[PDB]
């Protein structure tokens, strides 16, 4: 805008120091893209260019969010933000509702576009600055630093979670049912109503803040329904499941018991009470495999007794909410992601399966990407906070092509495995 | 002369203060030369007299040493630089020559006193303060301190590259034909004029430059085309690294090993086939720059297929974005891959090589991945795009290892080629039991003490053996127990293991491995028409398993 408002004195953590984190490289079409966006950004005030004195540097990365022709600036302070929101988690933590995730519909509407009104603590802005690549590192990196609080910066939302409770109030007022979470850059606002009378409610609010705060969201479909179009609707009354069943057959062989004594033997490790020594026992011959045999007494008395242990979830898994959440996804084929949500070893909080589509746009990357920030949304919503992803990706070429199919404004931290072996039958 | 260039603010690290490093007052002409010189400077401006009213010091010294037609000042800065705030690293990367585009004409000039140009924040001058000694015990105290960019201090390459910029950039943009890359000291201005008028711009930078107290070289020029660059041969056409030279001996130490790779290694850019898995396969399980080591067979051999190389001299051209990225890579043998990115037939915008992973069991497929990789990496690094690749694989093979890969992958685009050796699937294990196929309950296990073991099966067939080991170890038991089934089974079999670890390695469809046992229970594999391994529990899961735990 233009007008200068009290800036919230900002402070790194404990003898801290801002981030020092390397600009990964990119392709010369998106540092187009990225020059052109800056150029304007410093045109409307928001950043300036800064000099040596500045060793800061945070990364940046180009990507599209609603596919829309142009670009957007996606700035990854994963790192200046353990360096500060986690006082700014406490200083101006920004609370949970439990109850969102029962919702009938939780619609997700942006809202990073009211942040860039709101100047930033001067001593801190040294901390914003990031830095434009050069092809073949022929030139020197551009180099901005912000000047209004920065989107991917939990500490924006923070600050503004104040002149937002206050937009917002003379709406909850009215509609009360309706639950409004805001982490970050998004506003996730939940209702019970039918769906149409939902996705009106939103545009209510859309047009309100709209109207009201000047904050501006965005239309779904330009009033067109082209047979291929969304708005981000969330069901989480929708979620719980059990994709973990034995296979129920009538005749079994020697190599079809075998593998089931496996995974049932393996599932004991996060079901508390599942015995098989019996079922089993009709296994201790050097019978071959192909061999056809039916199912004994004690040992019939267990696939049917466990096929039951199988659909009463475990007992002491609670969410601690001082440990972290780490997401485990599996490739399974054709197009089917498994994953666990865990907190600690088989004490799981949620397993669901991703799978969007398998022959003609289906991309192992594009998927897994996607399929993860799916999982993130569940938890932001489920827990508020999103987990630490363990991806069966080289660590190189999801580096190269996140980016790519990347449209959610956040970034999870995730992590590179080695190959989930006999986790695989999870599925 | 100084500059009206507007300095760059520099602050000292948090609570800390400016040195005080005293002066070991010592040799008077030296004790002189100094006061020669810092009168000199000072005349210049380039420092100035101080009263002790502030202030802290630092080690001036005087020094000379070439062929002796001067001598030379010295400051020592790093109690200093130790107390000064981080800057923007500087050469973060330096721009591979392989992406540069060819300028008809390209000149270098030689910014000199650089540094002593650009000028030094006013708060921060305090501290570069120094004192030159007495003639002997009496201090008079000769005070000075600096006003421009200090010639060692951290805050140097950064504030001075920086100032450089910005007087460039109106000029820069008078000529948005004039590409100028400046690197350290040297400014290398490219172009495509007629050398007449690119003369004439090079002289106008060149004045510019001087009007802002910034001077170059006065032979109106000081190319050497090609130029010596972060050791590159840098022509205005093509590029390379001349002095390639790896000395011969009879006497090869971790040192001199590792310093001949490292020279083959940076050859690789350009020069199509250079190897280096034997010359290095020697170093791990040691850490002494000064051993001795026996240069093998292989290491003689390759060193000198290196030498066949490298004998003769290659080039490497330049980028033009009017055309397309190729890049082919080609498998060489021991887990090794070439490669090369060309846009023309002849020429060659670079080439490189890809070693495998950990010290075990890979894949070709994988490798011929990983390498798609390493280089679509590379690619956009020095073009900004990835390359459009030719490979030894086929759609199939390759689509076929992906689909069955529990892991995720994205290869760009690629076409065939079909010149060997070629990347295939050198064998496929059933999905399903083979009905007929005779059963191998093999199983294994070795004291891990007395490292003597027992590898062995028994067939639904009632047929059995064991077979004793020395020097072994759980797992190697393990897989000798299938390669025995494998052995003793007919052209179709059933194996059948309590080992998570065996299976798992054999599942990995591996082509290669550095465990003699592994690359026979391959060979075998190939060998063999239909194999289906199947996993059982290891002791609980007493399945079949009920006879081969412990008579084995
Ligand atoms: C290698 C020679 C060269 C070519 C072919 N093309 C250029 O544009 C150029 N410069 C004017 C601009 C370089 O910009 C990044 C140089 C000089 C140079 C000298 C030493 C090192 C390099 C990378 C380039
Ligand atoms: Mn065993």
């Amino acid at each position: 805008p233009i007008s200068p408002i009290e800036t919230v004195p900002v402070k790194l953590k404990p003898g801290m120091d801002g981030p020092k984190v390397k600009q990964w490289p990119l392709t010369e079409e998106k540092i187009k893209a990225l020059v052109e966006i800056c150029t304007e950004m410093e045109k409307e005030g928001k950043i300036s260019k800064i000099g040596p004195e500045n060793p800061y540097n945070t990364p940046v990365f180009a990507i599209k969010k609603k596919d829309s022709t142009k670009w957007r600036k996606l700035v990854d302070f994963r790192e200046l933000n353990k360096r500060t929101q986690d006082f700014w988690e406490v200083q101006l933590g920004i609370p949970h509702p439990a109850g969102l995730k029962k919702k009938k519909s939780v619609t997700v509407l942006d809202v990073g576009d009211a942040y860039f009104s709101v100047p930033l603590d001067e001593d801190f802005r040294k901390y914003t600055a990031f830095t434009i690549p050069s092809i073949n590192n022929e030139t020197p990196g551009i180099r901005y630093q912000y000047n209004v609080l920065p989107q991917g910066w939990k500490g924006s939302p923070a600050i503004f979670q104040s002149s937002m409770t206050k937009i917002l109030e003379p709406f909850k007022k009215q509609n009360p049912d309706i639950v409004i979470y805001q982490y970050m850059d998004d506003l996730y606002v939940g209702s019970d109503l039918e769906i149409g009378q939902h996705r009106t409610k939103i545009e209510e609010l859309r047009q309100h803040l709209l109207r009201w705060g000047l904050t501006t969201p965005d239309k779904k479909h330009q009033k067109e329904p082209p047979f291929l179009w969304m708005g981000y609707e969330l069901h989480p009354d929708k979620w719980t499941v059990q994709p973990i069943v034995l296979p129920e057959k009538d005749s079994w062989t020697v190599n079809d018991i075998q593998k089931l004594v496996g995974k049932l033997n393996w599932a004991s490790q996060i079901y508390p009470g599942i015995k098989v020594r019996q079922l089993s026992k009709l296994l201790r011959g050097t019978k071959a495999l192909t061999e056809v045999i039916p199912l004994t007494e004690e040992a019939e008395l267990e696939l049917a007794e466990n096929r039951e242990i199988l659909k009463e979830p475990v007992h002491g898994v609670y969410y601690d909410p001082s440990k972290d959440l780490i997401a485990e996804i599996q490739k399974q084929g054709q197009g089917q992601w498994t994953y666990q949500i865990y907190q600690e070893p088989f004490k799981n909080l949620k397993t669901g399966k991703y799978a969007r589509m398998r022959g003609a746009h289906t991309n192992d990357v594009k998927q897994l990407t996607e399929a993860v920030q799916k999982i993130t949304t569940e938890s932001i919503v489920i827990w508020g906070k999103t987990p630490k992803f363990k991806l069966p990706i080289q660590k190189e070429t999801w580096e190269t092509w996140w980016t790519e199919y990347w449209q959610a404004t956040w970034i999870p931290e995730w992590e590179f495995v080695n190959t989930p072996p006999l986790v695989k039958l999870w599925y | 002369p100084i500059s009206p260039i507007e300095t760059v603010p520099v602050k000292l690290k948090p609570g800390m203060d400016g040195p005080k490093v005293k002066q070991w007052p010592l040799t008077e002409e030296k004790i002189k030369a100094l006061v020669e010189i810092c009168t000199e400077m000072e005349k210049e401006g380039k420092i100035s007299k101080i009263g002790p009213e502030n202030p802290y010091n630092t080690p001036v010294f005087a020094i000379k040493k070439k062929d002796s037609t001067k001598w030379r000042k010295l400051v020592d800065f790093r109690e200093l630089n130790k107390r000064t705030q981080d800057f923007w690293e500087v050469q973060l990367g330096i721009p591979h020559p392989a992406g540069l585009k060819k300028k008809k004409s390209v000149t270098v000039l030689d910014v000199g006193d650089a540094y002593f140009s650009v000028p030094l924040d006013e708060d921060f001058r305090k501290y570069t303060a120094f004192t030159i000694p007495s003639i002997n015990n009496e201090t008079p105290g000769i005070r000075y301190q600096y006003n421009v960019l200090p010639q060692g201090w951290k805050g140097s390459p950064a504030i001075f590259q920086s100032s450089m910029t910005k007087i460039l950039e109106p000029f820069k943009k008078q000529n948005p034909d004039i590409v100028i890359y400046q690197y350290m000291d040297d400014l290398y201005v490219g172009s495509d004029l007629e050398i007449g008028q690119h003369r004439t711009k090079i002289e106008e930078l060149r004045q510019h430059l001087l009007r802002w107290g910034l001077t170059t070289p006065d032979k109106k020029h000081q190319k050497e085309p090609p130029f010596l660059w972060m050791g590159y041969e840098l022509h205005p056409d093509k590029w390379t690294v001349q002095p390639i030279v790896l000395p011969e001996k009879d006497s090869w130490t971790v040192n001199d090993i590792q310093k001949l790779v490292g020279k083959l290694n940076w050859a690789s850019q350009i020069y199509p086939g250079i190897k280096v898995r034997q010359l290095s396969k020697l170093l791990r399980g040691t850490k002494a720059l000064t051993e001795v080591i026996p240069l093998t067979e292989e290491a003689e051999l390759e060193l000198a297929e290196n030498r066949e190389i490298l004998k003769e001299p290659v080039h490497g051209v330049y980028y033009d974005p009017s055309k397309d990225l190729i890049a082919e890579i080609q498998k060489q043998g021991q887990g090794q891959w070439t490669y090369q990115i060309y846009q023309e037939p002849f020429k060659n915008l670079k080439t490189g090589k890809y070693a495998r992973m950990r010290g075990a069991h890979t894949n070709d497929v994988k490798q011929l991945t990983e390498a798609v990789q390493k280089i679509t990496t590379e690619s956009i690094v020095i073009w900004g795009k990835t390359p459009k690749f030719k490979l030894p694989i086929q759609k199939e093979t390759w689509e076929t290892w992906w689909t069955e890969y529990w892991q995720a992958t994205w290869i760009p685009e690629w076409e065939f080629v079909n010149t060997p050796p070629l990347v295939k699937l050198w064998y496929q294990l059933e999905k399903e039991p083979i009905v007929g196929a005779e059963t191998f309950y093999v199983d294994g296990a070795a004291n891990r003490e007395t490292k003597l073991g027992k590898a062995g099966y028994v067939t639904n067939k009632g047929r059995q053996k064991v077979v004793p080991l020395t020097n072994t170890t759980n797992q190697k038991t393990e897989l000798q127990a299938i390669y025995l089934a494998l052995q003793d089974s007919g052209l179709e079999v059933n194996i059948v293991t309590d080992s998570q670890y065996a299976l798992g390695i054999i599942q990995a469809q591996p082509d290669k491995s550095e465990s003699e046992l592994v690359n026979q229970i391959i060979e075998q594999l190939i060998k063999k028409e239909k194999v289906y391994l199947a996993w059982v529990p290891a002791h609980k899961g007493i399945g079949g398993n009920e006879q081969v735990d412990k008579l084995v």
